[PDB]
């Protein structure tokens, strides 16, 4: 998606704020569509990295958040 | 069966864009390395010193850097970007592991190959031996398992299955290109 502050914001400010950010909003989108993937989900930012997703949920309006489970996990 | 893509309508740009995000001040990856833009790496020790990183990266960019953490612009990001995608892209032709691979396969899974390299370096590539080995068989089931059959994989689950998908199919339909 894009939204113009989190855009913004998510490539310039200090890294552990973008990330509880990030994590926030993909939380919040497994919870309301695939609840059952939460552990999942977590433990592929933990493994995997947050931050790299910030240009496909807030600078990119090509892409659908609610993708970014599959974005994250893979299915 | 599954149509390949032998020009697929998705730059490197675009998709390592997607895959490493976009910094315009320094993070540190996973490995504690800092990074700025898309994926470019500062340095290749795990520095959290910022005086240190911006002196190496001021050289990198051309001009001084400031701030903790240090700053570029989407211009510099952009530069940063096409000499790191030009590196990996001549040394993914030439090494003769990966390289054999790269010229008989089609552009888009020249791209998963160029898209792993960008994560992992061409060495990294370098390292998938039966992978390799299958995509120059043209046995792409194979070379499918085996790229998932890795700790690559298990670390960065969502980005290795879309990349080994490419691997499989031929095609970026993955990644959402038709
Ligand atoms: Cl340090
Ligand atoms: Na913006
Ligand atoms: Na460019
Ligand atoms: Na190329």
């Amino acid at each position: 998606g894009y939204d113009k502050d989190l855009c913004e914001w998510s490539m310039t400010a200090d890294q552990t704020e973008v990330e509880t950010q990030i994590e926030a909003d993909i939380m919040n989108i497994v919870k309301r569509d695939r609840p059952e993937m939460k552990a999942e989900v977590q433990k592929q930012l933990k493994s995997g990295g947050v931050m790299q997703y910030n240009y496909v949920l807030y600078c990119d309006k090509n892409f659908n958040n609610k993708n970014i489970i599959a974005e994250v996990v893979g299915e | 069966e599954i149509p390949t893509d032998d020009n697929p309508n998705m730059s490197m740009a675009e998709m390592l864009r997607r895959d490493e995000g976009l910094r315009l001040k320094v993070y540190w990856d996973t490995e504690g390395y800092p990074t700025i833009g898309i994926g470019h790496l500062i340095m290749k020790q795990p520095v959290r010193d910022m005086a240190q990183i911006n002196k190496v990266l001021s050289k990198q960019v051309g001009r001084e850097i400031t701030g903790n953490p240090g700053s570029i612009t989407m211009e510099e990001a952009t530069t940063l970007f096409e000499r790191d995608l030009a590196d990996m892209q001549r040394d993914i032709k030439s090494h003769s592991k990966v390289g054999p691979v790269w010229q008989a396969v089609n552009r888009s899974r020249q791209m998963a190959l160029e898209n792993m390299a960008f994560q992992m370096g061409v060495g990294g590539v370098a390292k998938f031996n039966t992978m390799l080995t299958a995509m120059l068989a043209g046995d792409w089931e194979k070379a499918y398992k085996a790229g998932r059959d890795s700790l690559w994989y298990q670390q960065t689950k969502g980005r290795a299955s879309r990349v080994t998908m490419i691997i499989l199919t031929g095609n970026l339909e993955s990644y959402g290109v038709e």
